[PDB]
């Protein structure tokens, strides 16, 4: 049940079902990005195979020349897509007293656009954590679910 | 799409322009007709609309 | 975090009950439910954040009760010994009548108007015909009242007893407000979907009163709910059909006087005939002044205010759930 | 009087002669009274 | 603060700002009068036609209709303030509606009274709302803060609020007035701050009957429109009418078609004896230095009038005793005569001689 | 946007045109220790007031003196900003009339007013801005127009001194005689008939004389005309006519011009502050003729205003 | 020297309180006094004191008095240190707070200036928006890790930073922090925002509030919606929000003309706003019990009550009882399990205007404490409910009083129900049905109790009868709120020459300063202590004569069954339920417990005429 998530589920495969309120505008992340030092004129590449919203990888700091010189070259870099679904528990039950709680999702590549808001779904994912910015305190970190992967209800339509 | 109305409950009965609160702009809000397009629509209380 | 405020009962006159903030950790989490006087045994602290270098003048620290424990006011289910015990009770025929007599104790009521309550509250069979239509498995009670008649209080009983029972009042509103709508959240938050009384109360019992005072916007919602047993929401981008299977129990107020005319019920009250047709059981209440009836009643009321056979309420409110499951 | 005093001004006036006022009456009666036609 | 051309504020209203502003001292405030001019006032009071005289002096441009000028003349002197032990506070307030055929100058009077009365405020019908007449609670926008503003009646506290087209006010409005006319204060519980704040103010309201010529017969009490309860509440209600005197319009045209000459306005009502700046210092003086009491003599005739009307509502009595005491406030009498209550009734009967049709 | 810097002349309708206030070109400070003065030139929207001292005598000293401004010494210019919109005839078939900003310094101030159709001639210069910081490619300019000289269509009476050789321009009209019928006919010749109606409209345009009773109160002062009848007879064309001829004329209709159209709203004023009353219709056109069509359909609240 | 002169003022004051504070001889209260005060405070050892000003002003001829008043903020430290001195001397965890009272003078908030700044003063006004009590430092132990914490001192004036000197060590500094919450002393406090007294404000200037901060055991002494009297400790709080005020505004730019050139500019604007502070807070604004007895003894004092209620008003005799029986309410308690009975009472006066229905109202807001008066139509909304106030700042959820709820367990008086349309009437219904006021707005959800009686004055549809019409149709308020008001006490005035003459006589009498000699058998002041006494009773009828009540209920509906064209109503059981609270009300009136069947009959007939007036 979405209502019940212990803190012992963190970074473990958690599967749960609910109703998606809203899906978000696609964004682009970089799997392969070829970089260049501006002064040094040196060239490199950083290839990030897997990632969650970490942020996973940042540009290096060293090519005097410094602080971090590296210029991303956008013509040779390859990008992918990221959704940010947001899942609410079924409004039916069982708050009875309260505004029903929701979790935030992140879907990469081939898990995008699989889902129209409103479609009842069941997600298998990895419960997890980011810091963000306190809307909170102290040391509190808001939860979210990295999704791998999604098995929709059938159809439902 | 079975809609007996007047439309129900939140759903309008016909094509309607409503705006996206964020980004403003415009979009089709939904309704019986549009969502049901290319097929059957079921209406009741048709005099009560 | 739990915002805990002074219990409104014990307030000394004129001073307002004061929010004080509670923190829960570990096993304490989510145990408490809102709308219940709770107890905490904490350690009162002035922490934190704490900068609050914003204030400045005068130096002021906020306070927070950090909670160790929780004590309920001051959770129910059937059980093997209790059910094996239980079964032997349901065997007598007269149990029905006993139950009805147990169904609305403090009103003194009627045998009829309570009978309807018991019937609809207790259940029905859904019951899906393969694979098409389920008919309906519920009893919708129109309780047509009369000023001064108990018509309100009865349904209030149902909110205490029933498993899932929801009080939507007429409108205006006592939340929830009977119409599923996707609404911007308080403070600053993402948009959450919310059901009306209907969706929220699914499988349970939906309890509404004063239909006549309802704005049409709601009326269509109730009608739809009774008709197809589902509420469809098309706004904003979210598009679904939520499923409310609720039994509707209603309190209605006749147009004008106690009995408006010899004229038929549909003529007697404002609600249109087609919405009324959906209601199977109509409980009319009366009457003209009766000597004995006024005796009998007044003794009971007076008896109540002066204070200052049926099944125990607990076993019946278990009984119902048991049988329905 | 005010119409009179207006017609005067196109004579540039300061005199406000009788034909001015009479003319104002003319405009007034001609305004209406076209409902007899 | 004070001016020669416009009328002087009352003492009772000022109160503390007399009782204070002395201690730290200050200058100006209450208009001061020399000795020999006082000696002129106390002389003019002797003149018998005074009560008539001032009435012609109020509106110089405006012709005839003397009893309107006159009732308003008493609106300027209105009432006597009473605190009892505590509470009380009936003030001096007297309130006047007037209706009639259009183009009757009913608005001109409003302009004039507006000009004389020190603190008054002038409002049109439909340009008004119950929020507009008190307590705006606007954002200040200079400091980006929420600051309370005084509504139009609160400002008008003291002196005279003037109202256009009173018949035409929206139904939610006029619900403000049932508060003011009776209580003499307004009670605001809304929004930020919850208090009952004082607006003590006369009201002069203009009305246009449905006709708009209100026409012979018909019930008049019907033909002013209004709810009759509110309508009975007004102290003195003028109904102005044209009997088409022949024999009038010629005289009136002699009055208005003048100017003409001079182009630079002079000798308006002349030849007529008129005070100009004298009547304002007179009126002021009358207001601060006199506090009339009706003593014994009045009460008999005073009551029998009220009964004679009853044979209407009790307010009409309240009216008489307040309106009359204004008359007696004038003429520099600390005590009312048994006389002077006669016309004080007649003014109410004046509209009745106009209610015959 | 290729004309930036040039001296250009535009024609459009003035709108808005906020209050004139002192803007400061150079600021004077007084060291008070070394004596002297310190004049900083000032540009764009804001500046930072200098401190310590720039005095040649307070340079290289151990102790720099402190200085503070004197508003009497500094050089102020009268600043007024006004927007102009496309004349609405010149708009291409689709789209919408655009707006453009203008600045006014020194003497030309106050020469401009809303509801005016005008030829403005000024040297056209850019001033640094962009939208949300993340919305700029850079550097952009956002521009504006500067105002050297103003030439107004429909020149505005009653204000002129002379009546020098212009009387000559009056006399061709006078000498022929029978000015009244001539002008009368000369209002809206575009339509046939109704010489009486026009005969009166001439008076309407002229007006006068009002009066002052010396106390004083006023008596208008002007003429109020109605044109009844239907459906044809082309009554409204006379009103487009007049509102075209008369300066400070404004044409409105009932549903149309809202009640808030005639009354003045309170709205926050950009740049100079704050919360200025902006009116329309009646206030917008006053001292001159206002024109109304469909005078029946105006409902109620409007009729009270006009009443 | 300034140290020495100030210290002299110390010794002078200390000598004062040690010198005789009392001239009272023989029977007393014989000397001292204040020693007796130190010791009486030593009884419960709560460590704060109260000492009168008047004495101190009188003793020294006032040189000391003025020396205290004018420079008082200068002279705090010497004073409380002096008290500490005497305490050390005659008495054996040190927190001391000294609060004078009974000043010779009162100053209006509008009469506050900056010349009285930093100096003790007296200010009376209507308290608004109290705020929950939060701790404060003024003594803190804060230091860096290096080399040691536990240094405890300073932060005296509001800053709140920082350690004054002898940093670090050995890192000696400058530096800053670190602050412990494990070691420090805290006190109080609650902030309250006081408003100018409604009656005083100069036209049309409209009220302006000021802010008064409560530190000391003076905490919580203040009450929302109440007149109070404060003594000065006046001071200042700085304000960022004043900009574009306009100027010219003063600044801090530092003088660096010392040292030498080889910090930057360091400029900080100083813009202050006056906000009063409070040491002392009062709610101002045996021999008697004999009188109370004398009241309960007599058999007529009921009738005395009734006749003496509203002198201004002439007769009617109905609404007199109608008004008083609200002041004295039922048991409003039990019956459990369960839902609680009502309890309290309600009335709505209806009639053709000029009937002076409002005079009652004004008399109630005049007479009884805990009474709010609004004229709504302008309620406008809440008004009768709470905002709730957000933000504060620092967590907010502070609650406005306000209107209806700030009068609690009391009588709220509203003119003209018929003007407030739909929106608020529903809220009132929520108040008189659920008895609780539930408040949730864009923020913290809440429930706030209001248990109140509501006296309304409602004008008829046409302001008239309509005798022939059903009252049901006349009053024009919705059914559910209608059925909760028991009962209406309708008045219509009709012409009777005796009564007419009596009115004209009585009114002219009123507007005559003489004779104002018209007087009630009870004085307006005593009737309050009487009532408050009569409130302490828990009238309970066990008595089986209650059986009779049934037939009385029963006698009431039968004759009123046919025709239905009579005043019905029904008569609703809620009227049986009403007879109860009425009975208990009359019990409150007559001090009698378990009452009488007779009083029951009185409440009964009362309801009866209230019915017949509806008949026509
Ligand atoms: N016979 C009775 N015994 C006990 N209580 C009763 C009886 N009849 C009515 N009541 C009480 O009177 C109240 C009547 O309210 P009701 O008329 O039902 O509300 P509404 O008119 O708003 O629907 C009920 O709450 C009920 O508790
Ligand atoms: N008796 C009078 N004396 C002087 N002027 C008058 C008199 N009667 C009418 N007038 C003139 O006629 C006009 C009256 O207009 P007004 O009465 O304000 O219109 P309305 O009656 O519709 O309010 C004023 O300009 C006024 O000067
Ligand atoms: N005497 C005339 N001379 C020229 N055009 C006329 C004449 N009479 C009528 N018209 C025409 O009739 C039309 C009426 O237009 P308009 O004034 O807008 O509507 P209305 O007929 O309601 O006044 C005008 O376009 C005009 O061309
Ligand atoms: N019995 C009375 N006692 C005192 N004053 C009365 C009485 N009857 C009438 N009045 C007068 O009537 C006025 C009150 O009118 P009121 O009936 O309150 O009008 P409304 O019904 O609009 O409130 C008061 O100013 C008062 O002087």
């Amino acid at each position: 049940p979405l209502r019940d998530l212990d803190s012992e589920h963190v970074s473990k495969i958690v599967r749960l079902s609910g109703i998606i309120i809203s899906t978000s505008v696609l964004s682009s992340r970089a799997t392969y990005l070829s970089i260049m030092c501006r002064n040094c004129r040196h060239t490199t590449s950083i290839t990030i195979n897997n990632f969650n919203t970490g942020n996973t990888v940042s540009l290096p700091r060293s090519c005097n020349c410094g602080p971090d010189p590296y210029i991303i070259i956008h013509e040779s870099s390859k990008f992918i897509d990221q959704q940010f679904l947001k899942l609410q528990e079924i409004p039916e039950l069982v708050p009875v007293g309260e505004m029903p709680r929701n979790l935030t999702m992140t879907c990469d590549r081939y898990l995008t656009n699989k889902v129209i808001p409103g479609t009842r779904v069941t997600i298998v994912g990895i419960y997890s954590i980011y810091n963000s910015k306190n809307g909170s305190g102290v040391a509190i970190r808001t939860p979210y679910i990295k999704i791998l992967g999604i098995q929709s209800d059938v159809e439902t339509s | 799409v079975y809609t007996s109305g007047k439309g129900s409950s939140a759903a309008g009965l016909t094509a309607s322009v409503q705006r996206d609160p964020m980004t403003r702009e415009f979009y089709l809000e939904g309704g019986a007709m549009v969502l049901a397009d290319g097929g059957v629509v079921c209406i009741d209380e048709f005099d009560k609309m | 975090r739990v915002t805990l405020q002074e219990a409104p009962g014990t307030v000394p006159p004129g001073r307002l009950p004061r929010h004080r903030e509670v923190i829960l950790l570990a096993d304490l989490v989510d145990v408490s439910k809102p709308g219940e006087e709770v107890e905490v045994t904490g350690i009162y602290k002035n922490n934190y954040d704490g900068n609050l270098n914003a204030k400045n003048g005068f130096p002021v620290f906020a306070t927070i009760i950090e909670a160790n424990s929780i004590k309920r006011r001051e959770v129910f289910s059937w059980t093997e010994e209790e059910e094996r015990e239980f079964r032997k009770i349901s065997r007598d025929r007269g149990i029905i009548d006993k139950i009805i007599s147990s169904m609305a104790p403090s009103i003194y009521g009627h045998r009829d108007i309570k009978t309807a309550v018991a019937c609809s509250l207790f259940g029905g069979v859904p019951k899906n015909v393969n694979g098409k239509h389920s008919i309906r498995g519920d009893i919708n009670v129109l309780l047509l009242g009369d000023p001064g008649t108990a018509k309100s209080q009865i349904l209030k009983y149902v909110e205490k007893t029933a498993h899932r029972a929801v009080f939507a009042t007429g409108q205006g509103a006592s939340a929830v407000g009977l119409t599923a709508s996707v609404r911007k959240d308080p403070i600053t938050k993402e948009w959450t979907l919310e059901g009306g009384a209907l969706v929220l109360a699914d499988k349970g019992v939906c309890l509404i009163d004063e239909f006549d005072k309802m704005n049409d916007q709601d009326r269509t919602s109730i009608h739809e709910a009774m008709e197809q047993q589902s509420i469809s929401i098309s706004k904003a981008g979210i598009v679904t059909t939520l499923q409310a299977r609720c039994s509707i129990i209603a309190a209605a107020n006749p147009n004008g006087g106690r009995y408006n005319s010899t004229l038929p019920l549909a003529q007697n009250v404002s609600l249109t005939e087609p919405i009324l047709s959906r209601f199977d059981i109509l409980c009319v209440v009366r009457d003209l002044v009766d000597e004995e009836a006024d005796e009998r009643l007044a003794t009971f009321v007076v008896d109540s205010h002066v204070r200052s056979s049926p099944i125990p309420q607990e076993l019946l409110m278990k009984y119902i759930h048991y049988a329905r499951t | 009087i005010r119409l009179s005093q207006a017609l005067a001004k196109l004579r540039l006036a300061d005199m406000v002669d009788i034909d001015d006022v009479e003319e104002a009456l003319r405009l007034v009666r001609v305004s209406k009274e076209s409902l007899y036609q | 603060v004070s001016d020669k051309r416009l009328d002087v504020d009352t003492s009772t209203i000022e109160q503390e700002l007399m009782q204070n502003k002395v201690d730290h001292n200050e200058v100006e405030e209450v208009r001061q009068i020399t000795d020999q001019d006082l000696a002129k006032i106390r002389e003019v009071a002797a003149r018998e036609d005074l009560y008539s005289l001032l009435a012609r002096s109020i509106a110089p441009s405006i012709y005839e209709l003397e009893d309107v000028k006159k009732g308003i003349l008493l609106q300027l002197f209105g009432g006597t303030n009473k605190t009892f032990t505590k509470g009380g506070r009936y003030r001096g307030d007297i309130n006047i509606l007037l209706c009639g055929d259009p183009s009757t100058s009913k608005s001109q009077i409003l302009q004039y009274v507006h000009k004389i009365t020190p603190r008054g405020v002038y409002t049109s019908g439909k340009g008004s709302s119950a929020v507009g007449l008190t307590a705006y609670i606007t954002r200040d926008v200079d400091t980006k803060q929420l600051v309370l503003e005084s509504g139009a009646l609160v400002l008008s506290d003291g002196g005279v609020c003037c109202i256009d087209e009173f018949d035409k006010m929206s139904d939610s409005t006029r619900s403000v007035l049932h508060e003011v006319m009776e209580q003499q204060t307004i009670s605001i519980a809304k929004a930020g701050i919850i208090t009952t704040l004082n607006a003590r103010s006369s009201i002069l309201a203009s009305a246009n009957p449905i006709g708009s010529r209100y026409n012979p017969n018909l019930p008049v009490t019907e033909n002013i429109d209004l709810p009759p309860p509110l309508l009975s509440r007004f102290d003195l209600v003028y109904l102005v009418l044209d009997k088409v005197d022949e024999k009038n319009d010629r005289e009136l045209a002699k009055h208005l078609t003048n100017l003409y000459l001079e182009d630079k306005p002079e000798h308006i009502s002349q030849d007529d004896v008129l005070p100009v700046e004298f009547l304002t210092m007179y009126i002021s003086y009358a207001k601060e230095h006199i506090h009339p009491i009706i003593t014994e003599a009045a009460k008999t005739e005073l009551v029998r009038a009220y009964v004679g009307m009853r044979k209407a509502t009790t307010r009409q009595l309240e009216s008489m005793i307040r309106l009359a005491e204004a008359h007696a406030k004038m003429k520099l009498k600390n005590v009312v005569e048994l006389e002077d209550v006669q016309e004080a009734v007649r003014l109410i009967r004046s509209a009745i001689k106009d209610y015959a049709t | 946007g290729d004309f930036l810097g040039q001296l250009i002349t535009v024609r459009g309708i003035i709108t808005r045109v906020s209050d004139v206030k002192p803007a400061v070109e150079v600021i004077a400070y007084t060291c008070d220790q070394c004596g002297y003065e310190v004049f900083q030139e000032v540009n764009s929207r804001t500046f930072t007031p200098l401190s310590e001292c720039t005095s040649e005598e307070c340079s290289q000293n151990q102790t720099k003196g402190q200085l503070f401004m004197s508003t009497r010494a500094s050089k102020f210019s009268a600043f007024q900003e006004c927007k102009i919109q496309e004349l609405s005839q010149q708009v291409p078939v689709g789209h919408i009339p655009r707006s453009l900003n203008i600045h006014v310094n020194g003497t030309l101030v106050r020469s401009l007013s809303p509801g005016d159709i005008v030829d403005v001639t000024g040297i056209f210069l850019p001033a640094p801005y962009t939208g949300f910081k993340a919305l700029k490619a850079g550097l952009l300019t956002e521009t504006y127009l500067e105002a050297q000289f103003v030439r107004q269509h429909k020149k505005k009476f009653a204000s002129f001194s002379l009546t020098s050789d212009v009387e000559e321009r009056v006399m061709e009209l006078i000498t022929s005689g029978d000015v009244y019928n001539r002008l009368a006919k000369s209002i809206a010749p575009e339509i046939y008939g109704n010489l009486d109606v026009k005969k009166a409209l001439l008076l309407l345009l002229v007006g006068g004389v009002d009066k002052r009773v010396g106390d004083g109160m006023k008596i208008r002062g002007d003429i109020n005309v109605c044109l009844m009848g239907d459906p044809g007879v082309a009554k409204s064309q006379l009103l487009k006519a007049i509102c075209k001829i008369s300066p400070r004329g404004v044409y409105t209709t009932g549903k149309g011009s809202s009640g808030v159209g005639l009354t003045a709203a309170v709205m926050k004023d950009p740049v100079t502050d704050e919360m200025i009353l902006e009116g329309g219709a009646l206030v917008l056109a006053d001292n001159g003729i206002c024109c109304i069509d469909e005078f029946d359909k105006m409902d109620e609240s409007d009729r009270t205003a006009i009443h | 020297v300034d140290d020495v002169t100030g210290e002299k003022v110390r010794e002078a004051f200390e000598q004062f309180l040690e010198d005789f504070s009392v001239q009272s001889t023989d029977t007393g209260e014989v000397e001292k006094v204040y020693r007796a005060q130190i010791e009486f405070m030593k009884i419960y050892d709560l460590n704060t004191i109260y000492i009168d000003y008047q004495h101190l002003s009188m003793r020294e001829n006032g040189a000391l008095a003025m020396a205290i008043s004018e420079q008082y903020y200068r002279f705090l430290p010497f004073l409380q240190k002096g008290l500490r001195r005497v305490v050390r001397k005659y008495a054996p965890e040190r927190v001391f707070q000294i609060s004078f009272f009974n000043l010779p003078t009162v100053h209006r908030i509008r009469d506050i200036r900056s010349e009285k700044i930093g100096s003790l003063l007296s200010i009376s006004g209507t308290v608004t928006r109290t705020s929950e009590v939060r701790p404060e430092l003024y003594k803190a132990s804060f230091t860096c890790d290096m080399c040691r914490a536990i240094v405890d001192n300073v932060e005296q004036s509001f800053k709140y930073t920082e350690p004054t000197f002898c940093p670090n060590p050995s890192c000696e500094n400058r530096a800053f922090w670190t602050l412990n919450v494990t070691r420090s002393r805290f006190l109080d406090w609650q902030k309250v925002r006081i408003q100018e007294n409604a009656n005083e404000i100069p036209t049309g200037s409209m009220p302006r509030t000021l802010d008064v901060i409560l530190r000391g055991d003076s905490v919580e002494r203040a009450k929302p919606g109440d007149r109070c009297k404060f003594t000065g400790v006046e001071i200042v709080v700085p304000d960022v929000t004043q900009l574009g005020l306009p100027g010219v505004k003063p600044s801090s730019t530092l003088d660096t003309r010392g040292i030498s050139k080889t910090r930057s500019l360091g400029v900080r604007d100083l813009t202050y706003k006056i906000s009063f502070l409070a040491c002392h807070v009062i709610s101002i604004g045996s021999d008697e019990i004999n009188e109370l007895k004398e009241m309960v003894k007599d058999e007529h004092i009921y009738d005395k009550l009734v006749r003496s209620i509203a002198p201004a008003v002439f007769g009617h005799e109905a609404v007199k009882k109608g008004i008083l029986l609200q002041m004295l309410g039922g048991v409003h308690k039990s019956t459990v399990e369960g839902i609680k009975l009502r309890g309290d009472i309600n009335i709505c006066v209806v009639g053709d205007p000029s009937t002076s229905k409002s005079q009652f109202l004004k008399y109630v807001v005049g007479f009884a404490p805990r009474s709010v008066y609004t004229s709504g139509k302008a309620s406008s909304a809440a008004g009768l409910t709470a905002a709730v106030v957000r933000d504060e700042e620092g967590g907010d959820y502070t609650i406005e009083a306000g209107a209806l709820m700030l009068a609690d367990n009391g009588i709220c008086c509203i003119d003209e129900f018929d003007k407030m349309d739909i929106s608020d009437q529903v809220a009132i219904h929520e108040a008189m049905e659920q008895q609780t006021i539930s408040i949730a707005k864009a923020g913290i959800h809440a429930t706030l109790n209001a248990r109140t009686s509501i006296l309304a004055a409602a004008n008829p549809v046409g302001g008239r009868y309509n005798r022939k019409l059903s009252l049901r149709g006349n009053l024009n308020m919705t059914a559910p709120i209608m059925s909760r008001f028991d009962l209406f006490f309708v008045i219509l005035d009709d012409c009777n020459e005796k009564i007419d003459t009596e009115l004209a006589s009585h009114i002219v009498d009123l507007h005559m300063k003489r004779d104002e000699a018209i007087e009630p058998p009870f004085s307006a002041e005593q009737l309050r202590r009487y009532i408050k006494y009569a409130r302490t009773f828990k009238p309970i009828l066990t008595k089986e004569a209650r059986s009779y009540l049934v037939e009385k209920y029963k006698e009431l509906r039968k004759d009123d069954a046919q025709g239905f064209s009579r005043s019905s109503y029904r008569i609703t059981v809620r009227q049986l339920e009403s007879m109860i609270r009425l009975s208990e009300a009359i019990a409150r009136a007559n001090c009698v417990d378990e009452i009488t069947p007779s009083f029951i009959a009185e409440a009964y007939d009362l309801l009866r005429q209230s019915i017949i007036r509806v008949d026509v």
